[PDB]
């Protein structure tokens, strides 16, 4: 027998998902496992130094990581970068330099995106001053860094747009960046308020639609923001909460906590009961399914202690993640149906994504 | 008592404690170094009865203390209440920005 | 089984076995790089009942793979018996010589 | 309140010891934890990178430590490094280049040692050729790669001589290796064959006293080394089994496994049952201790699954870990006592280590 290399993930793409392990106890050995969500087969793994954060290119062909190095890793100089990596070798290929404020801390979907055309990649700087970064990944440059965006935090792609995103801004509304052909701003503009920054805060994460977002509160209620036109037009609050649900204290918590299936307006929420100030990030008790046109709950399933979660449209599959096991539901029917549960996945995610398969 | 998640002044602390890392609740361990930029967090004293603001400053330049981890959120809020927020690394800014540990400096009452 | 320490080919890894890391018994995951050098053991297949000489060549230049971490001994010798040992890292020599896993090759009859 | 850095390590050196943390897990984030024996206090740490090897200066003042940096970690250029750090503060001094070979495995002590005058660190390479490397600390040079010890494995200081150090060859004997004042080699000695390869291979641990080593075999005898006189005088096998304990397949096992309480000449080693082909790695069942003159064992109590242990002379303490916790040993009588157990000291350490006392 010979030993060979060179070879290939074992699965085809549209078995794979990612975890983000933070590894925070050892922060500076993250990486991101691929699994095959079918049979929960371990894959192969992408090593990301210290803090890691990944996404898979909307056409399918590469992954992406934003991670920090320094010279001798506590010592020495640093160095902030995105790299490019083969998605069915699992190789590097590409280091594209950053200025050295790339965010440091937990992995959020909108750290780290990408525009709908896959051209750019749009990513939050903190130094701690904040703003948006722009990366064009043919040319595998830092192309613009949208200062328009300090203090505001996240991005929102637009999927009715080819390159543009939101933030979510101090004032409580948010802020649309529409970037040209070459990746510098082509044009921006400003929504109405939104949500009350002090009396309802909403989570970060959006439950993504292709023309509208949703967003949910630490209170329990519903913002959106449509993006059907030029101008973002913003509403909200209704609550996820009928009157038994207020008795018992039911409020949403997690980190990447929501999700929506597009086809069908259904947005999937974590909550737990008895929350009050300091609850924000608990463990699922519940996923809720509420029906965003009717604005009420259609179903209740347990939660399996999740804390993030993320959506395949085609397939009409969720991923739950508890920090070291994913969940893998069919969402086809308006009650969720658990197929199997990936133990050990993780020493510690927040963040779990499908290979893309939309093209 | 300090070394608990639940000592009244770690109320808003993502980390882990200094106190459990050779150091104390006011001082780096040795080797590492403070933030200067912090997180700040809105602590009740039920020892007094009194609230006190909390600025959360991490110790840097040394790998991942391991020991007392604590994931406490009380009037912590997102990124767009940036020095409210807990889910970003303190040390971003520091010549070395690897997380050692956090520590909870009384600022004065609230 | 081959994800098992116990199966009779993997009598001296010292190491992940890389049949649980998107690998096999003698392919190296995606993106990780064979070791042309390795320790040396002599397994008993308890099916033909006939001993084997079997290269644990490393796969390098990734993070430990962390799954089906194996310790097992069988005519293991120190290192003034060099290739014998695998207390050693035989990654040493690789272009990067961090430690992802470790494969089973069948070299033949001993 | 401010919060401040700069301060020192909160408990005297004399309280201080090292666990060597590989976290194999996540290897390229091994450290040195640093912890009061005393009180299982933890102190402090040192960041190691990559298989991080660690040890203390003889004159207890720095910490030295070993380890492997890439540009880019998992690609990028190679540097191999011994880096000094200070003890009392806890923080890095100088790195000293290394040539891209220093061993990398799991952390025996003769691995990375240093001259009994404090001088030089003498340390283990493998590209996979081996060689032994002698850094100048003062200096803070790599000043020879002793190709003479190729086909040799591991470092064992002579103390009763200023720069001297033996190493285990693969034709079963020792080489001696002396130093000039500039750290390159002044002269060397080969011995007479003392144990078989094949037949009686040894641990490489060495029981070492002032002028002489011991080292224990896979079948539970006993080699030994004097190198009081000009050269080494090689001898054994005796056994440290009864009929008893051989009618039971009592033999050796662990890594860092014996130890010599040099006052006394009682040796340390940890023991299994059932032993056979493959068990030379297996926690203690029980630790024994030998009386090395009388060539009679004096105690044996429980093991605690112990796989390493390390002596200090100066205290007559003797400390062993699992992998993950330290127990604490009072041995300045046969039987030893157990003061306590520090519960997760490391992840994955096969090493620990006492700050030095004395010494000279
Ligand atoms: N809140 C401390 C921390 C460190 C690194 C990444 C995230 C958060
Ligand atoms: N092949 C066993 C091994 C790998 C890396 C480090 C030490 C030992």
């Amino acid at each position: 027998e010979v030993l060979t290399g060179g070879h290939s993930v074992s699965a085809p793409q549209e078995n794979r998902i990612y975890v983000m392990d933070s590894v925070f106890m050892h922060l500076t050995e993250s990486r991101v496992h691929v699994y095959d969500y079918t049979n929960g087969k371990f894959l192969g793994m992408v090593p990301t130094a210290f803090n890691g954060h990944v996404q898979v290119s909307n056409d399918g062909k590469k992954i992406y990581t934003m991670t920090t190095y320094h010279e001798r890793i506590t010592r020495g100089k640093r160095s902030d970068v995105v790299e490019v990596w083969d998605a069915d070798k699992l190789t590097f290929e590409k280091e594209i330099s950053l200025p050295p404020k790339r965010v440091q801390g937990l992995n959020y979907d909108g750290l780290f995106r990408q525009t709908t055309d896959g051209k750019f990649i749009v990513l939050q700087n903190a130094s701690p001053a904040t703003s948006i970064g722009i990366v064009d990944v043919a040319k595998g440059d830092y192309v613009e860094d949208v200062t328009a965006a300090a203090g505001c935090w996240s991005v929102i792609p637009q999927p009715n747009r080819p390159r543009s995103f939101m933030t979510i801004c101090g004032d409580g509304g948010l802020l649309t960046i529409n970037l040209g052909e070459d990746g510098k701003v082509a044009s921006q503009s400003r929504s109405k308020q939104m949500f009350s920054v002090a009396d309802d805060p909403i989570f970060i994460a959006p439950a993504l639609d292709k023309d509208k977002a949703h967003f949910v509160s630490y209170y329990g209620n519903v913002y959106s923001a449509d993006f059907s036109g030029d101008e973002v037009k913003v509403d909200g609050p209704w609550s996820l909460l009928n009157d038994e649900d207020k008795a018992k204290n039911w409020v949403p918590g997690g980190y990447n906590l929501v999700g929506l299936h597009r086809a069908s307006g259904r947005m999937y929420v974590f909550m737990h009961p008895d929350g009050k100030e300091g609850t924000h990030k608990f463990p699922a008790a519940e996923i809720w399914v509420m029906d965003t046109k009717t604005k009420q709950r259609v179903a209740r399933i347990p939660g399996r202690d999740a804390l993030s979660m993320t959506i395949d449209q085609q397939r009409n599959l969720m991923l739950t993640l508890d920090g070291g096991n994913v969940n893998v539901y069919d969402i086809s029917q308006p009650e969720p149906k658990l197929l199997r549960t990936i133990e050990g996945a993780a020493e510690a995610s927040l963040q779990v994504q499908f290979h893309p398969v939309g093209g | 008592e300090v070394n608990s998640c639940d000592y009244w002044r770690h109320c808003a602390v993502d980390g882990f404690l200094c106190s459990c890392c050779g150091g104390t609740t006011t001082t780096c361990p040795p080797g590492s170094t403070p933030s200067p930029i912090s997180w700040i967090g809105t602590c009740h004293n039920p020892h007094d009865g009194k609230d006190y603001l909390i600025s959360y400053h991490d110790c840097c330049g040394k790998t991942a203390c391991g020991r007392c981890q604590c994931n406490t959120q009380t009037r912590e809020r997102p990124g767009y209440e940036f020095f409210l927020h807990n889910d970003v690394n303190w040390c971003m800014a520091n010549e070395n920005s690897t997380f050692h540990c956090t520590t909870s400096v009384l600022v004065g009452l609230a």
